RNA sequence: GCCAGCAUCAGUUUUGGUGGCAGGAUAAAUCCAUAGGAAUGUAGCUUGCCUCGGUAAGUAUUAUAGCCUGUGG
RNA sequence: GAACUGGCGAUGCGGGAUGAACCGAACGUAGAGUUAAGGUGCCGGAAUACACGCUCAUCAGACACCACAAAAGGUGUUAGU
RNA sequence: GCAGUCAAGCGUUCAUAGCGACAUUGCUUUUUGAUUCUUCGAUGUCGGCUCUUCCUAUCAUACCGAAGCAGAAUUCGGUAA
RNA sequence: UUUGCUCCACACAAUAUAGAUGGAUACGAAUAAGGCGUCCUUGUGGCGUCGCUGAACCAUAGCAGGCUAGCAACGGUGCACUUGGCGGAAAGGCCUUGGGUGCUUGCUGGCGAAUUGCAAUGUCAUUUUGCGUGGGGAUAAAUCAUUUGUAUACGACUUAGA
């Protein structure tokens, strides 16, 4: 209907600071710091104090509108990751074969590898991320986890990893083989 | 209204930045657009590419030869949907095409020498803000143009052998400020401002 | 249609030897001119009475004034577009100044939403509305708030020359 | 796209190359290559002048190479005259690599050598003006057929109403560049070597 | 340690904000928005500087920097009042737009005479402004 | 004879300004008096936050802003 | 293959790109002016006029005769009951 | 000829994995009819041979969804000429 | 083969002008943002300010810009010498020193302009070529015919030849 104002607010935990000159936003923090480009979106980013700010969209038509409550939680998703940290674990699965993951490294380069997939003799390899570390978690039987600041590399780094091992020309429902992600969180625990 | 006229293309409208040109030309108006690879269309990136596509496989059957040629090279294209508004096939026409230039990139003769824009033919006032939009840039890559790397490498040039042009042309016009306003207060200068000046 | 004058058209049923003095019949119009008006009267007539151009004769047609122009009014109005299929009764709001754009705006609106013409719309009632909230759909309601601001962002500016030297700006 | 903007020569030249920019060497006074000659005399600035002058711009050098035709046993005497991108380091080593190989020789293993694989470019061996039945590879029509065997029957249909680039038709077989590739190499000869 | 978001410092259209008119009677005069009746229309009025009480359409009007109080509605005498009281004009005449337009009506009104004067008077000063372009 | 320039007129048009009048609800309004009215309620006041108070939140009919609706001129 | 009339054939002219027949309008030779039907980003004479809305189409859409598309579906968006 | 929409039923059980009655909307011009506009001062009638090229309503090959896909084998479907 | 040719000059003839008639007057990036000045921790920093169209800015007075005298200034700008640099994307241009010398409307003068007869573009640009005087420079190929066969219908190709 061209709604005439929208408006959110970001939540300014303390620490970090996120300056913005244009839509480029900079988080900074405790663990690190983030940055993001927004040129493709049209707001009006508007501080009232350090621990706030009101992310406008004046006169817009309803799919502008979505793009306001996106932005808020694109900007709070640099916040988070930047104190609390995230956190992105994966359980191995298998009927049979025993997959084997390592970490190598080729000029630079660090890659996860993925070996043995269904006795696949091939091999599998995804390209870690920056910013993203891999650790092949004791205590918990077969548990790879990805722990970075960001989310929006992490959990694209896992998602890779979990869609490098997808099963061919058989029945999805017998062969529930491959990595996948159980968990979901942050650095730091109880929150 | 002058001789030369030298247009930068950037944030243009081929399609209307266009025109203009095409208008202009038939009445004796030199022109010389540059800057082009940075071109601009409505319509998301893909398309367009879709766009291009055909005009791509409409041949000549019977001889791919002697059929309808696809440049690739942003100029040309500009120049072409320019053209198109250009009756060629006379003479008038021609007399016309050639007034015409254009390249992508500055080259000489012309990075000197000052250019201008078109307002009416800016994306940035034509659209609304939320339309998604080209940059004849890609386009021209990717159906096939072996050159843009080899123009965005003589841009980081001439984007400076300017500026330093520039922190020079403004360190002088400041001094003349600081020198302008000694000799003013003047007699000479407040009947002056009567007048207008 | 065009641009209107509301118009007070009082015609009558000839009168008859037989039934003198023959009850006057009201009708606010909104059209372009006395020939519409005198027009678009009998068109209406035709469908609560029994008279037409004959049986009849109008008595006066007149221009009516807004009393506050100046005064921004809320504009409840009732519609009966026909459609291409059935037809449909409606209630759109339209805040304005005056009756005579209310009804102009709104054929405007029932033009570009519905595809309707002014062949196929009754403007069955218009009415300033008085307190506001009586106002319900919030394209109007949007506009009844507290201290009321915005900006005009993007401005272009228009210029007449086809050539120029700045390369613009759309600051405001 | 690349533009040439120079040429430097050698102080000396072998006669050989000299020959190539003729048609009639007997008949002329042999002029070629003697006021650029001078140019050398000028310690050589007007020359590192031009080396500098690639050095300061340009991103690919060119050797011009010749070949020592008149030691082999063609009846030739007039060389080929070619060009050769170098593919090292820095343009200004690769100018410095030609500056010091001016009117020096360059013997294959400093280039070729076992079990490399080359990409060899030939004209390829001319035939004339050959019948489509060989240029092409098209079926003879049978024996029965009036007017000739060796031929394609339809050059091509009713419409599309022209002869199509898509065809086969009589002319010229061989005399083609041809990049054929993969030309294991078996051995690196040396003349030198009974 | 702060965060700093630079500021977008935009001209809004309220009850007060004042409007140069470009079409259009009025045209290269000053009005003050009253009421607001949407997006692109809004009330208008300037009694001070001869403009009517018209519901225009925020194209046809530029949106000045000046603003003042004015309530909300209130009619052409009230806003009459508003107006000296803030002084409008006399704020207005003294920034750089008002008085770019004042000096181009005046090269505008400028006369065979007086245009031969300003040549001879830019040579004088040419001169001086030359002069210590050179020493200093 | 050939080619034009201006002037004042004719015929036909075209493009502007500017005033005098006649209508309309003897325009409607605004403006002045005279009655009713409300809220997206200004001021005062009260209550709770809160950096010595301004946010709110009420209340409330012109008061240290004005707004609407009618009668009369 | 019939009815009423108007066309074309026997008819140019401007317009529908183009086309007997549709829309304008029917012709001596020329000069001014006004329009019709159509139009006014550029081919092209004429507003990249003004005003309010809807629409983004990885096969958008674009104007009577006319050179096509339906049933049926869509938490794509807009008004509605 | 090739496709849709609803869905009585089939499919152990369950309308739609795969089918699909009674109904109904389409497309196509590789069938054949209908028509008689072009050609009767002639456009060389069938089929095979030969040889380009185009279409996609895809048999195979590439990559994926779906299954009444456990594997093997097979069916429907996509982007694809 | 008629003492040709090349470069810079100027003289005269011509021959054109898709069209000089003051000056094409140089940031870059974003436009839901930037410019310009200024302070500072040199940062997406603070403070001020401008736009709201080049209607700007530069040049611009002298017989189509004449001959002349001074005053104030040590500047402006033409023309030709030369020091040193920059630039190759089509560089074929841009800046800068040190002079040689004009004109100076920066302020003040004095002569001349008429009859081109009341307007008539009232001709001052820059294209390419040709013919001679005069200042430096250079001193060749190709084709046929003949010949070869890595070539070839014929032309073409490829070699050979004081």
């Amino acid at each position: 209907m061209k709604y005439i104002q929208t408006e959110q607010q970001i939540e300014v935990p303390e620490g970090v600071t996120v300056s913005i000159k244009s839509r480029i936003v900079k988080v900074v923090g405790p663990r690190g710091t983030l940055t993001k480009n927004l040129k493709h979106i049209d707001v009006t980013f508007t501080k009232v104090n350090n621990q706030l700010i009101k992310v406008a969209v004046h006169n817009g038509g309803r799919k502008h509108v979505a793009a306001l409550r996106t932005v808020k939680s694109l900007v709070d998703n640099m916040i988070t990751g930047v104190t609390k940290g995230y956190k992105y674990k994966m359980r191995y699965v298998y009927a049979h074969f025993p997959i084997n993951v390592n970490i190598v490294e080729k000029d630079g380069a660090k890659f996860i590898e993925v070996r043995n997939f269904l006795g696949d003799k091939k091999i599998r390899n995804v390209p870690v991320r920056d910013g993203v570390t891999i650790e092949f978690s004791t205590n918990v039987k077969d548990e790879i986890v990805l722990s970075g600041n960001s989310v929006e590399d992490v959990s694209q780094n896992a998602a890779d990893l979990q869609q490098i091992c997808r099963v061919r020309n058989k029945d999805i429902r017998k062969f529930l083989d491959g990595i996948y992600v159980s968990h979901k969180g942050f650095i730091t625990e109880d929150l | 209204v002058e001789p030369v006229v030298v247009i930068d293309g950037k944030g243009h409208l081929v399609g209307r930045l266009a025109s203009v040109v095409a208008k202009q030309l038939l009445n004796g108006q030199k022109i010389v657009v540059v800057r082009a690879e940075e071109l601009n269309i409505s319509g998301e990136f893909f398309r367009n590419k879709l766009k291009y596509h055909d005009f791509l496989r409409k041949a000549t059957a019977f001889n791919k030869t002697r059929g309808p040629f696809h440049f690739r090279a942003p100029s040309r294209i500009f120049y072409k949907a320019l053209r198109g508004m250009v009756s060629h096939k006379t003479a008038r026409g021609k007399a016309a095409l050639e007034r015409l230039k254009v390249f992508e990139g500055i080259p000489p003769p012309y990075d000197k020498k000052k250019r201008v824009v078109v307002p009416q033919a800016l994306r940035v006032l034509r659209l609304k803000p939320g339309r998604k939009y080209t940059t004849l840039g890609k386009l021209s890559t990717s159906v096939g143009w072996k050159y843009e790397d080899v123009v965005a490498k003589l841009e980081a040039k001439r984007k400076v052998s300017s500026a330093e042009y520039y922190a020079k042309k403004r360190a002088f016009t400041k001094k003349v400020a600081s020198a302008n306003a000694t000799a003013a207060e003047s007699d000479v200068a407040k009947q002056l401002a009567a007048l207008g000046y | 249609m065009a641009h209107f004058k509301e118009y007070q058209v009082i015609g009558r049923r000839l009168p008859t030897e037989s039934v003198p003095e023959p009850k006057l019949f009201r009708m606010r119009i909104f059209a372009s001119n006395e020939v519409i008006a005198k027009s678009r009267y009998w068109y209406f007539l035709q469908k609560l009475h029994k008279v037409k151009k004959a049986s009849g004769e109008i008595v006066s047609i007149n221009q009516i004034n807004e009393a506050h122009p100046t005064k921004v009014k809320n504009f409840g109005v009732w519609v009966r577009y026909d459609s291409r299929s059935g037809t449909h009764n409606m209630y759109k709001e339209i805040r304005d100044v005056s009756r005579v754009a209310a009804v102009e705006t709104l054929y405007q609106d029932m033009a570009a939403r519905h595809r309707a013409r002014f062949r196929s719309i009754h403007i069955l009632k218009v009415a300033e509305i008085e307190k506001t909230a009586d106002v319900k759909r919030q394209y109007v309601k949007q506009f009844l708030t507290k201290d009321l601001k915005f900006p005009l962002p993007h401005r272009v500016q228009k210029s007449t020359k086809t050539f120029s030297y700045k390369r613009p700006s759309t600051f405001y | 796209g690349l533009r040439s903007l120079t040429t430097v020569w050698a102080e000396h030249l072998s006669d050989e190359v000299k020959r190539r920019f003729y048609k009639n060497w007997y008949k002329s006074k042999k002029k070629a290559f003697t006021k650029y000659s001078a140019k050398y005399a000028q310690d050589g600035a007007g020359i590192e002048r031009e080396l500098a002058r690639i050095k300061k711009y340009a991103s690919v050098v060119r050797v011009l190479v010749h070949t020592q035709i008149r030691k082999t046993p063609l009846a030739q005497k007039k060389a080929h005259l070619a060009e050769i991108q170098l593919n090292g380091g820095s343009i200004s080593e690769k100018v410095d690599w030609a500056r010091e190989h001016f009117e020096k020789t360059v013997a294959v293993d400093s280039v070729f050598e076992q079990n490399e694989m080359i990409d060899a470019i030939a004209v390829t061996k001319g035939h004339g003006f050959e019948g489509v039945t060989h240029r092409w590879g098209t079926k003879k029509l049978p024996r029965k057929t009036h007017r000739g065997l060796r031929k394609v029957a339809c050059i091509g249909a009713w419409h599309p109403a022209h002869v199509m680039w898509s065809v086969a038709r009589a002319g010229q077989r061989g005399y083609h560049s041809r990049t054929s590739i993969n030309h294991k190499i078996y051995r690196v000869g040396k003349g030198d070597d009974e | 340690t702060d965060s700093i978001v630079k500021a977008s410092n935009w001209r809004l259209v309220e009850v007060g904000r004042v409007v140069l008119i470009k079409k259009g009677q009025s045209a290269g005069k000053l009005a003050a928005i009253v009421e607001i009746i949407d997006q692109k229309k809004v009330l208008i009025d300037g009694p001070k500087a001869g403009v009517p009480r018209q519901a225009i359409n925020l194209g046809q009007v530029v949106l000045t920097p000046l603003t003042f109080a004015l309530p909300r509605g209130a009619r052409t005498a009230t806003v009459s009042k508003k107006w000296a009281a803030a002084a409008v004009c006399e704020k207005w005449a003294a920034s750089s737009w008002a008085k770019k337009i004042a000096q181009r009506e005046r090269r505008a009104a400028l006369t065979d005479f007086e245009r031969f004067q300003v040549m001879v008077l830019r040579k004088q000063k040419r001169y001086t402004v030359k002069k210590a372009l050179a020493k200093a």
